[PDB]
């Protein structure tokens, strides 16, 4: 029970490194680099897989 | 390609999917089991005539 709350623990700490479809996993990244009126397009992919 | 962006989900079904078919051989063996030694019937067959 230990072992498998903590892997389950450590895969959705993990999970967080995804792509899902985006620029980059990094949020800062993909808000300064696009230009702000249509970086939603991007935000939103990364807000559903999470 | 396209898939492998998105993270390990694959990998907890996966997980899921095995840990379901472990437990019904244990469910048959807990149940089938409870005996330690495998006793044969007498060749006669006097049981008060039941």
């Amino acid at each position: 029970v230990v072992n498998q709350n903590a892997q389950a623990l450590n895969t959705l700490v993990k999970q967080l490194s995804s792509n899902f479809g985006a620029i980059s996993s990094v949020l800062n990244d993909i808000l300064s680099r696009l230009d702000p009126p249509e970086a939603e397009v991007q935000i939103d992919r990364l807000i559903t897989g999470r | 390609n396209l898939l492998l962006q998105y993270g390990s989900f694959c990998t907890q079904l996966n997980r899921a999917l095995t840990g379901i078919a472990v437990e019904q051989d244990k469910n048959t063996q807990e149940v089938f089991a409870q005996v330690k030694q495998i006793y044969k019937t007498p060749p006669i067959k006097d049981f008060g005539g039941f």
